C-alpha cells in the first residue's frame, strides 16, 4: 500500500480510503480538547494554551459559540477550523429562518458531516482537516465527535487531538454514567491534565458550557475557574507520582 | 427638488432642499441629504431621496476604495464618471437621480453635474439641475461673481433654494449646505440655515 | 534511496578518503580523476583539498572543434578544398567524441565509393549523416502533417 | 523517495499537508517584517533594503493601507501578497457598505483566514506562499498573523520572513506589556537589526502604525524615522558585539 | 528529480516555485530592453535587431504604445508579448472609461502583474513566460519591470532578457539622478550596445519616450535618431577596447 | 434638438445646441453635447442628453483603443460603423440618440448620420438632423459649394441653427459651433457665436 | 527523463518550455510555403505536388482566400490549416463588420497571434501545430510569419516547409526589395525548385498574388504560369548540378 | 515516444501527434473501402463481409446515405464512425435549412473535417479513430478522404483499410482517366477481389453511386450487384494466378 | 582556506615572481570560491 493515497478517489487493497486515515492523523497533530456529559449538562474544555508566550492563550480559540446552546471545540489546524465553523455556524442560524427551531445537536453534527462527505468524494477538493465537538443541549445534553470523514458518533465523554490516547485510559477506569455538574466539570479538568502532562491555570485552558436548566451557552471567567482547577490540579499531580 | 451648486474662488459650496414631505410623512425629521464620500468631498442629489441615500454609501465607500488602492487622493472628475456607470446599471428600478459632485482636486475646484443615466460635465462656475433651475440660475447671477467668498457663498446659495420653495409643491425652513474649503469640510444644517434665511424676511 | 546500496558504495568512498590524505601520505598522488555529473558527489570528495584544483572541462567552443579537426585530419589523408570553419558552425553544440566519430565517418565514406582518398565532398557528407542520428527534424510528409 | 508533496490533495502519513509546510518555507524566502503591539497603539516595520541602487527608494513598501486604521505588511510572494491585500480592501469597504461599521480587526484576519483556506481546500490552484500581519486598532491594538495554510493566530509582537527566529528571541526577553509608544518604536528598530544584522537609516525601513489616541493610520515619514533610528542602534551595535 | 517540478501548484522542499522559477530564465533566452528614468521624462529602448538579414529591419516592433502616455518594452516571448499586452491595453482604456483620469504609471504595472498571478495560481495554465518594462508619465515619471512571477519591482534604470547582466554592471558607476533627457537617452544605447557587445546602427532599433512636459507618447525616427546613437558608439567601442 | 453638419475642402465643421430647454428644466448652460472622439473627429448629438454623453465616452475610448491596436488613427467609416453596432447590441439599454460623426481621416472628408436604432448612412456633403432639419436643409444649400472654406462654413452653420431656435419655444439660446481644419479643434462656444447671429439681428 | 513536453504547462530549467518548439518542428516536417514581397505586390507560391496520381494533382487548396485583399498559406498539419483557416477567416470578416475598412495585414496577424495564444497557454487543448503565412496588401504590401507560438515576425521574404532553410539562404544572395514583380516571381520559382529539389511544372504548384495596383486576390491560372516556370528551369538546373 | 505517446496532449521530437497515427491504425485495422472518381459519376464500394456466418449480412455496411446526392463510407470504429457520420447528414441538413440548397461536396468534407479537429484540439477528447472516404457529386465527381487528424485529401481513385496498399499498387497499373461509369465499375469490383483475395459474392459487398445525370445518391440492389461481380470474377480470378 | 594559500602562489609562478604578494591572495579568493560555491542565486526578483 503505496500510491493508493495520492487521490481520494483511491480505497486500498485492504478496503479503506488511506487517503482518508492520513486526514486522520492530521486532526492529531492539533492540541487536546475533552468534551465530557453530564446529566445536568454538557462540559467543554480544549487546549488554550500555544507556542511560546507571546501569543495571548485569550484571543486564540478552541472553543466557540456555534449556536445560542450550541459550543464545538476544535482539534486539527485553524485554518481548516475556520472554515468548518463559519459552515457550522450559518447553518445552525438557516434552520431557525426556515423552521423557527433551535436546531438540533444531532442535527447541526449530522449536516456538518454531510457538507464534510461532499469534500472527501471528489479529487477536486480535499478532505477537513478538523474534527469538530459538538456539545449542546436540545433538550437532552448531547457529545459528539465528527469525523474528517463524515461520522457522526454519540459519545457521554470524549476526547479528539493527541490526547485522544490518555483519556481513553483515564474515562475507561473513572468515568461513571451518573455524575452531578460540579463533580463532571473537575473529572474532565483532570483528563485533560494528563494530555498534556501538565498542571492546569484558568489563563490556559477555556470552558464553555451548555447546561440543561437554562440552554444557554457560556464562557467560563478566569476568576470561577479557579476552585476546580484546585482539586483538579492535586489529583493530576497525584497521577503523576505516586 | 432641486440643488445649486458654485464655484468659488477658494472652495466649492453646493446645497439642496429639506423640509417638505415624501411619501406622506414630514421628510426632514434629521434626514441626511449632504452626503460624506470623502473627507474634501460631497455628493448633493435632486430625485429620488432614498435612492441618494442608498447609492451614498456605494460612492463613500469606492471612494475610499480609490484612496486605499492607489496612493492618490480621489479627483473630482474620477468620483463623477464612476457615478456614470452605476446609473447605467440601475435604469430599470426607481434611481432616477440627478447628482452634482464637487469637492477640490489637483485639477483645482470643480463640480460636475451627472444627468439620470450617467454623464459628467465639468461647470466651474454655476450650476442647477433641478424643475428649481430656471428660478435659481437668476438669483444665483446677481451677487454671482467670478471671485467670491465660501462665507458669503452660504449665504447666495440659501436663498435661492428659499425662492425655489415657492415654485415647488412643497419645502420648509433649514435647509443643508456644506463648505469645503481645503481647510474645513462644514456642514451647517437647519439650526444654523435657519438665522441666515432670518436676514431674508418672508 | 537504497538501503543496500547507498552503504557498500559508501564504506569504499570513507576508505579512499583516508588514503588520499586521511591519515596516511599521499605518496605524491596526485589524482587525476574524472567525473560525468559534479551534483552526484558526497560532500566529503567534492571539496577542494581532496582535488585543490577543480577544473571545469567543458563541451569545446567554436574555436575547439576548429581544433579537434585540425589534429584528426592529418591522421586522414585531409580534405583538398579545406575549411574547418563551416563544419564548427554546424557541430556546435557537440562533443569531442563527435568530431572524432565525424572523421571516422569520412574515412568510410571513402571505402564505400572505393575512391578510397577523402577529400571535401567526403568531410561535409560525414558531417551530414552523424548529425543526422542527433537532430530530429527529418521524416515524414503525410497523408496529415503536409 | 516520496511523493506527498506533488499535489495539494495529498496529506502525508505524517498527518501533515506538505504542501502548505512548504508554504511554511515559502514566507521564509522572502525578507523579514515584524510587527509590534504595545498598549498605546500597533507598529508594523518592514524592510526596505531590498534591491538596489539602481531600484528606487520608494520600491515595496510592503505596509499596504487596507483602510483607515487597518495596516497589513507582507513576506513571501509580493505577487501573491497584492492580490490577498486586494481582497483584504474590498472584505474591509463591505464591512462599512453593509453595516456602516468600521471593519473588526478579528473579523478581518477571520475572512482573510478563510480565503486563503479556499486556495488550499481546493485542488486545482495552489496555497498563497504568503503570511501575511493582519494588525490595527479597531477601538483595541491587535496584531493577529495569518499563515499561508490560512490560519489565525494573535501575537503581542511576532515576525514573518528570514528576521523571524532572531526576534522571537529578543522579544521573549525584552518585549514587555508596560510598552509604550516612543519605547515601542526604539524596541522594533532594534529587533529589525538583529533580522539584518546590521544597523539602520531611514530609507531602509518602511513603518506603518495604527494608534489608539488618534485611531487612525497615519504612516511614518523618513524624518520621523530617524530620532527612532538614533536610540535604536545603541543596543544594535552591542547586541551584534560578542 | 530535480523537483517537484511539473505543475505550478507544487513548491520544492525549498519553498520556490520552481515552474516560475524556470519561465524568468525564458525572458533572458529573448529580446534584451533598456530603461532609463530622469527627471525630464522616462526613455524606452527595445532591441529591434534579430534574426537573418532576410528578416525586414522592422521586426514588430517591441515597443507598444499601451495608452496615450505609457508605453511598454518587452523580452522574453513574443507570442506571449501579443495576449499579455491585449488586455493590458484594453484595461488602460477601461480606467478611462470609469474615471476619465490618466491611468497610473504604477497601477498599470500591478494590473499587468494580476494578469500573470492568474497564470502561477491556476494549474490549468502555463505562467507567460515574458517581461514588460513600464515607462510613462502620471505626473513624474515612473518606471517599473514586471516579473513573470507578478512580481513588481519600481526600478531607476534597468535592464533585462539577455542585457540584464551586463547592464547592471554599467549602471552602478554611470548611472546618476542629475542626468538630462538627451544624456540619458545616449547612455540607454550605450547600455543596448553593450547588450550585444556590438556597434549599433540606429535603423535596427526602436526608441519612444515619455517625456512631463509632453505627457503624450512619442518615436524616435531612423533620421531624428542618428546624433545619439553616434555619440554612443564612441562610448561603446571604448568599452570594447578591453 | 438639432446638428448641421457640412463637408468642406479642408475641413468639416459641424454645431450643436449648448443649451438645451424643456418645460423649465435647463441641464446646465455650460452643457456639454460635443465629444471629441479623436484628434480631428468630432459627434454633435441631437435627441435626449443623457444618453448622448453616455455612449459618447464608450467610443472616445474606442478611437483610442483602435488607435493602438492597428498602430494607425481612425477612419470616419470605423467609428460610423462601431457606433451603429454598439447601438444595436444595447437595445435593452437603449440610447435614444441620433449621432452625426465627421472629421478629417486618411480617405477625406465626409459626415455619417447614424439612426438611434442603429445604421449608418453616408452623406455627400450637406445633412441636417433633428427637428430643426427641414428649415435648416434650404437655408445650408443657398451659400454652399464643396470649395467652401472653414470661414465661411462656420458662419452658414450658424443659419440653420438659428432659424430653428427662434420659432422654437424650446430653445432661444446656446450653441456650439465646432471647427476641425485638419490644424485646430476650435469650440466656438456660445458668446462668440452670438455675435455670428447679432450679424443677423433680431 | 524530461518531463517539460509532456504537457505545455510547464518550462525547463533553462527556460524554453520544450512543447511549443515542438510545435514549432511540426511546421519544418510539413511542406514548402513561399512568400515573395516586392513593393508591386506580394505573391504567395505553395507546394501542390503533393501526394501520387491517386490523388487529384489539383488538389484543392494551399492558396486560401481570407477576404478578397488578404490571403495566407500554410504548411504543419492541413487538418490544423483547414479549421484555422476558417478562424482566420471569420476573423477577418468581423472587422469588416464592425468597422467596414479592408482588414489590415498587420491586424488580421496580431489578431492570429491571439488566437494561437489562447491554445497555448492552456493545457486542456494543445497548441496548434500549424504556420501560416499572410499575406496582403493593405495599402503597404506586408508579409508576415506566424509561429506555431503565436509570434509575429516581418520579413522581406519568407518560407516555411521542409525546404524553408535552402530558400533562406537563397534569398540571402538574390533578394533586394527593388526588384520588380516579374523578376521577384521568377527568383521565387528558382526557390520553390530548390525545396522540391527538382525541377517545376504549371501543374505541380498553386499561385495566389494580391496585387498593388488591384489590391485585390487573384489566383495564377496554369497556362499564364508556364512561362515564369519555363525560363525557371535553366537556373534550376545549374544549381542541381551542384 | 516511449512517454510522449500516452496522451493526445504531447508533441514529439519528431514533429507529430503520435495519438492521431495511432488513431490511423485504428482505421489500418478496418476493412477496405475503395471508392474511385470517372468523370460520368463516383463509385463507392463497401466491404459487407460478415466475419461469422452467423451474422446477418444486410446490416453492417460502411455505405452510409448523408443527403439525396452525397454518400460516404468509413474504415475504423464502427461506434466512432455511426456518431460522426450521423452528424455528417445533420450537417448536410443545416445547409439545406439556412441556404435551402444541397451542400457541395467539397464543403460537407471540410465541414465534417473540422468536426474531427476539435476533438483532437481539445485534450480532454480522444480524436476519432475513423478515416471517410466521401463520394457524392455537386454538379460534378467529387472524392474526398478525411483523416482522424481533420487532414483533407483530394482523390479521385483511392481506399482506405487493411487493403489500401495493394489497392493503391493496383490503380497506379492499371486507372486511366478515359473510362466510363461502367469500365470502372468494373475496376473497382477487381480491386476489392484483390484485397479480399477471393472471387466475390453480393452478400459480402455493398455498392452505392452518385452519377451526374441522376445527381442522386442511388444503392444497388442484390439483383442489380450481379453482373458488376460476373464481369468482375474474370479478372479477379487472373490476378490471383501468380 | 588551504587551498587559497596554495592558489595564490600559483598566481605567483605564472607572474615569474617568488613572494607572495597581497593581489595573489584577492585573486585565489576570487578562483577558489567561485569554483567551489555559486554564493547568490536571486531571491529578489521572485520574492519581496
Amino acid at each position: 500500500q503505496m500510491g493508493y493515497d495520492r487521490a481520494i478517489t483511491v480505497f486500498s487493497p485492504d478496503g479503506r480510503l488511506f487517503q482518508v486515515e492520513y486526514a486522520r492523523e492530521a486532526v492529531k497533530r492539533g492540541a487536546t480538547a475533552i468534551g465530557i456529559k453530564c446529566k445536568e449538562g454538557v462540559i467543554l474544555i480544549a487546549d488554550k494554551r500555544v507556542g511560546s508566550k507571546l501569543l495571548e492563550a485569550d484571543t486564540i480559540e478552541k472553543i466557540y459559540k456555534i449556536d445560542e446552546h450550541i459550543c464545538a471545540a476544535t482539534s486539527g489546524l485553524v485554518a481548516d477550523a475556520r472554515v468548518l465553523i463559519d459552515r457550522a455556524r450559518i447553518e445552525a442560524q438557516i434552520n431557525r429562518l426556515t423552521y423557527d427551531e433551535p436546531i438540533t445537536v444531532k442535527e447541526l453534527a449530522k449536516k456538518i458531516c454531510d457538507f464534510k462527505q461532499q469534500y472527501t468524494q471528489y479529487g477536486g477538493v480535499r478532505p477537513f482537516g478538523v474534527s469538530l465537538l459538538i456539545a449542546g443541549v436540545d433538550e437532552v445534553p448531547k457529545l459528539y465527535e465528527t469525523d474528517p470523514s463524515g461520522a457522526l458518533l454519540e459519545y457521554k465523554a470524549t476526547a479528539i487531538g493527541m490526547g485522544r490516547n490518555a483519556v481513553t485510559e483515564f474515562f475507561e477506569k473513572e468515568y461513571r454514567d451518573d455524575l452531578s455538574f460540579d463533580d463532571a466539570m473537575v473529572l474532565g479538568l483532570v483528563a485533560m491534565g494528563l494530555s498534556i502532562e501538565s498542571e492546569l491555570v484558568p489563563e490556559n485552558i477555556e470552558v464553555g458550557y451548555v447546561k440543561v436548566d437554562d440552554r444557554t451557552f457560556k464562557e467560563v471567567s478566569p476568576e470561577e475557574l479557579k476552585p476546580y482547577v484546585e482539586r483538579a490540579n492535586e489529583r493530576i499531580r497525584e497521577l503523576l507520582k505516586k | 427638488t432641486t440643488t445649486v451648486g458654485l464655484v468659488c474662488k477658494d472652495g466649492v459650496v453646493m446645497a439642496t432642499e429639506k423640509r417638505a414631505t415624501m411619501g406622506n410623512f414630514i421628510a426632514s425629521k434629521a434626514a441626511k441629504k449632504i452626503y460624506q464620500i470623502a473627507d474634501r468631498m460631497a455628493m448633493t442629489t435632486a430625485g429620488s431621496v432614498g435612492d441618494a441615500q442608498f447609492l451614498a454609501r456605494i460612492i463613500k465607500i469606492e471612494a475610499n476604495l480609490y484612496e486605499i488602492r492607489r496612493e492618490r487622493k480621489p479627483t473630482v472628475r474620477a468620483i463623477a464618471t464612476l457615478t456614470s456607470n452605476l446609473l447605467n446599471s440601475y435604469r430599470y428600478f426607481p434611481y432616477l437621480v440627478q447628482l452634482l459632485i464637487g469637492g477640490i482636486d489637483s485639477e483645482g475646484k470643480s463640480i460636475y453635474s451627472i444627468d439620470p443615466i450617467g454623464g459628467a460635465i465639468e461647470e466651474k462656475d454655476i450650476v442647477a439641475t433641478g424643475s428649481g433651475s430656471l428660478t435659481a440660475y437668476g438669483v444665483l447671477e446677481d451677487r454671482f461673481t467670478p471671485e467670491i467668498g465660501v462665507d458669503e457663498a452660504v449665504e447666495l446659495a440659501v436663498r435661492a433654494i428659499y425662492s425655489a420653495m415657492k415654485r415647488d409643491s412643497a419645502s420648509g425652513d433649514g435647509i443643508d449646505v456644506v463648505k469645503i474649503t481645503e481647510d474645513e469640510f462644514y456642514q451647517y444644517s437647519p439650526e444654523e440655515v435657519e438665522q441666515i434665511l432670518a436676514k431674508f424676511r418672508k | 534511496s537504497d538501503t543496500s546500496g547507498d552503504r557498500e558504495v559508501q564504506r569504499t568512498m570513507m576508505q579512499l578518503l583516508a588514503e588520499l590524505d586521511g591519515f596516511d601520505p599521499r605518496g605524491d598522488v596526485k589524482v587525476i580523476g574524472a567525473t560525468n555529473r559534479i551534483d552526484i558527489l558526497d560532500p566529503a570528495i567534492l571539496r577542494p583539498g581532496r582535488f585543490d584544483r577543480i577544473i571545469e572541462v567543458p563541451l569545446p567552443t567554436f574555436e575547439g572543434r576548429i581544433q579537434i579537426f585540425k589534429i584528426h585530419t592529418r591522421k586522414m589523408k585531409l580534405a583538398e578544398d579545406v575549411d574547418f570553419k563551416e563544419l564548427a558552425r554546424i557541430t556546435e553544440g557537440a562533443s569531442g567524441a563527435d568530431i572524432k566519430a565525424i572523421c571516422t565517418e569520412a574515412g568510410m565514406f571513402a571505402i564505400r565509393e572505393e575512391r578510397a582518398k577523402v577529400t571535401m565532398l567526403d568531410f561535409t557528407k560525414a558531417i551530414e549523416k552523424v548529425l543526422k542520428k542527433t537532430t530530429p527534424i527529418p521524416d515524414l510528409k503525410g497523408v496529415m502533417f503536409v
